[PDB]
RNA sequence: UCUACCCAUGUCCAGGGUGAAGUUCAGGUAACACUGAAUGGAGGCCCGAACCCACGCACGUUGAAAAGUGCGGGGAUGAGGU
RNA sequence: AUGAGUAGCGAAAGAGGGGUGAGAAUCCCCUCCACCGAAUGCCUAAGGUUUCCUGAGGAAGGCUCGUCCGCUCAGGGUUAGUCGGGACCUAAGCCGAGGCCGAAAGGCGUAGGCGAUGGACAACAGGUUGAUAUUCCUGUACCACCUCCUCACCAUUUGAGCAAUGGGGGGACGCAGGAGGAUAGGGUAAGCGCGGUAUUGGAUAUCCGCGUCCAAGCAGUUAGGCUGGGAAAUAGGCAAAUCCGUUUCCCAUAAGCCUGAGCUGUGAUGGCGAGCGAAAUAUAGUAGCGAAGUUCCUGAUUCCACACUGCCAAGAAAAGCCUCUAGCGAGGUGAGAGGUGCCCGUACCGCAAACCGACACAGGUAGGCGAGGAGAGAAUCCUAAGGUGAUCGAGAGAACUCUCGUUAAGGAACUCGGCAAAAUGACCCCGUAACUUCGGGAGAAGGGGUGCUCUGUUAGGGUGCAAGCCCGAGAGAGCCGCAGUGAAUAGGCCCAGGCGACUGUUUAGCAAAAACACAGGUCUCUGCGAAGCCGUAAGGCGAAGUAUAGGGGCUGACGCCUGCUGUCGGGUAAGUUCCGACCCGCACGAAAGGCGCAACGAUCUGGGCACUGUCUCAACGAGAG
């Protein structure tokens, strides 16, 4: 009975990381939106 | 050169195979092998464009010479081997200097025979002669573009063509299919027919063997529902929209021509067989 | 990061079997037949654990569990599992 | 608030004597008893993050209690030239200077890089703390670099060194099968230490325990492979080449070459070892002391080693580490002394109460070891080394529900339907039908014997001077139970018909069937270098394919053929299933019929034998609520 979440640090950083989000313009838009609201944790 | 298996068990029942009674070796030349990976029928975008293609055994590519450029220097046949990426068999020629190349094996070649490519080369068989030979003779491996590109037509097991008349800078030649075309006389070809003519008569036997060669199952377009294929998708009623299945991409495919008009190549064709 | 298909690179499958074949060696027939031996023994073969499925019944159903357990069942060198 | 002091308290064996304490069914110690053992044992991934060690605690959390804890508060604990990763190499894929397309944003791509799940690569034995150890300590080693100051032979094109840019090799590679060799491991006979027994009897063929050892550096070895060497000459390998190919001779026909599991000495006057067991250390047990340490049988799922043989599906990638050629351009070999020869991880749990499931949840989680008896076996039952007592209890033995054990006489009379349960099942011997596509059907169907003693260390073999093991057949005799595979694990068979070969979907979680798809084959139609397909294009797939690729309909396979509602009978004491005749039609240049052989078919429909608590019709007993 496999559940849907299986942890892995490499995949997490490669998909949702900061250095990944800073590649397209849409990722930079996401970062700007997070900064405007005031979140403590930007990206992952 | 065909071996029939005993009906020991279902699956092996009816399976016919070759005897490979022409291959005199079992190892390739480590200097003419090159890597080759599978593709699954996927584009540079990563999407499926060609269906029923994926899987199989691994394979290494052997570099073949379809240009027969070495002219004058003689060479001798050394071995006839097996190539997994083609229908015919290949031959290793040891040139006088010591170059070593692979050539499409002509029908009836044997170790020892000394080959010769060039405008002054003799007829015999395997000899690559430019388009200046007799107005008859089984010819194979022909270059459409002026010499330099390499043979493109008549290159598979059992295939054979014939030279007819010569029209100024062109040569009338009948193609395997049955069509006749004018080929720039500047081009070159070889002499003889491609071998292993028993390739057209082998029963695969079981689904497994087909999968080993890289072919995936095919689902009838009729059974798939109308979203995926034009017409189909029934459970308990008489055929739903069926009896006119059409191609899966919404285009006619029965007695429908495809040769594009304004071909700009309708000046060199003369007869019409399979267009 | 679940699941569908594809690409590159690794790994797993206790034991047993009437016994298939091609093939070869001898007797044997002009040779096919027919005897022995080897061939072991290839095969989407057979019985069967690990492993993978999910066919029947019963229980559970404000459950131990938002899809399970118990007892039987199918595949098990391959169009295999991971 | 009500329901209500009601339902539940989440698989499992404990009992007593001490202890401590304000307080003990639940915490510590002891002794008996019980459970797992191809794991509930050990080592170690991913993931977790301090959960690890010691001293205090009794607010909250532990489905009860608690003096206890993976909980709370304070202190501590992780040591590398050799282990894993980086100052090494590349795969799929990704990024991409110039560049090509595109209203913009952007898409693609060359040179060049990044990227292990793979390739290269120098260390082993023993000891120690409350918490780390190929890292600390003690012994013996190896690898790359330098000459601080050295030392001995040996210095300039009188060539030392030199690689690519060349070439070899790797990296070199698939699947299956069966010999051989050798070890890891498992059990005897000498030997060494203990004991001579209060229940009848044992000084004895009596009982208990023990019986070794590294890497290196020495020597010599099974086996394996070569394609055999030697001399000349070169239209090839961007220049070069003595290197590699190629050719011509000469001799072979045994030399030579290169790889090796393992064994014998030396590492070792070393260190391990049954058991003796100091003080008091804090009375532990350590300090400390320490005997013999051999021969014989049986051995791989490990190593030689993808080494050998066969097969077609043709098999591995790739590059570097390595040798060797020349283009380039002076010191090399062996000792002594060094650099200390950098960075990151190192605690603890990893079949689980520390990970994923909202929980201290009967679920899920790559890999390496994985003993004995009986046994073909990693099956089954009982046990080694080792681990555990699984966190609510007392007592009564009502109805009822669930999980189990028996049952008089009948057996399918039950029911939509033998659903469910019962019966068979292990070896060895004899025998084995119609029908076939000749392989099958076939463990068809059906009958017989197994325990224990003596001839008997049987004949023989292997095993090996022998001894010690087996496969030990095969016999004879003779004893005794109701019972001989005495427990646990292991096919119920037999007749007639439709539909479809092994496989996949199931409709992950109401359908796994004739459902349904697939499939080897058949047929038709388009493509001569392409047709198709994806994109606005650029760019690709087809394909480093050349009558091979698309698309359609068919489809076991293989055949033949060939296109390509009666009513009656016959079954049951009382009949759908099948008949042979009635057909009513035929539709069918394909399309039908007639073709079950096999299926390993969890398929649908009829009928027999055995067996039974399914029932006539219920009765006791065991455990949980």
């Amino acid at each position: 009975m496999k559940r849907t979440f299986q942890p892995n640090n490499r995949k997490r950083s490669k998909v949702h990381g900061f250095r990944s989000r800073m590649s397209s313009k849409n990722g930079r838009l996401v970062l700007a939106r997070r900064r405007r609201k005031g979140r403590k944790v930007l990206s992952a | 050169a065909i071996k029939k298996y005993k009906p020991t068990s279902n699956g092996r029942r009816g399976m016919t195979t070759s005897d490979f009674a022409e291959i005199t070796t079992d190892k390739p030349e480590k200097s003419l092998l090159a890597p080759l990976h599978k593709k699954g029928g996927r584009n540079n975008q990563g999407k499926l464009t060609v269906r029923h293609q994926g899987g199989g055994h691994k394979r290494q590519y052997r570099v073949i010479d379809f240009k027969r450029d070495k002219d004058g220097i003689p060479g001798r046949v050394a071995t006839v081997e097996y190539d997994p990426n083609r229908s015919a068999n290949i031959a290793l020629i040891n040139y006088a200097d010591g170059e070593k190349r692979y050539i499409l094996a002509p029908k009836g070649i044997q170790v020892g025979t000394e080959i010769m490519s060039g405008p002054e080369a003799d007829i015999k068989v395997g000899n690559a002669l430019p388009l200046i030979n007799i107005p008859v003779g089984t010819v194979v491996h022909n270059i459409e573009l002026k010499p330099g590109k390499g043979g493109q037509l008549v290159r598979s097991a059992g295939t054979s063509a014939q030279v007819l008349g010569k029209e100024g800078k062109y040569v009338l030649v009948r193609l395997n299919s049955g069509e006749v075309r004018m080929i720039l006389s500047a081009c070159r070809a070889s002499i003889g027919q491609v071998g292993n003519e028993q390739h057209e008569l082998i029963n695969i036997g079981k689904a497994g063997r087909s999968r080993w060669k890289g072919i995936r199952p095919t689902v009838r377009g009729s059974v798939m529902n109308p979203n995926d294929h034009p017409h189909g998708g029934g459970e308990g009623r008489a055929p739903i929209g069926r009896k006119s299945p059409m191609s899966p991409w919404g285009k006619p495919t029965l007695g429908f021509k495809t040769r594009k008009k304004k071909n700009k190549s309708d000046k060199f064709i003369v007869r019409r067989r399979k267009n």
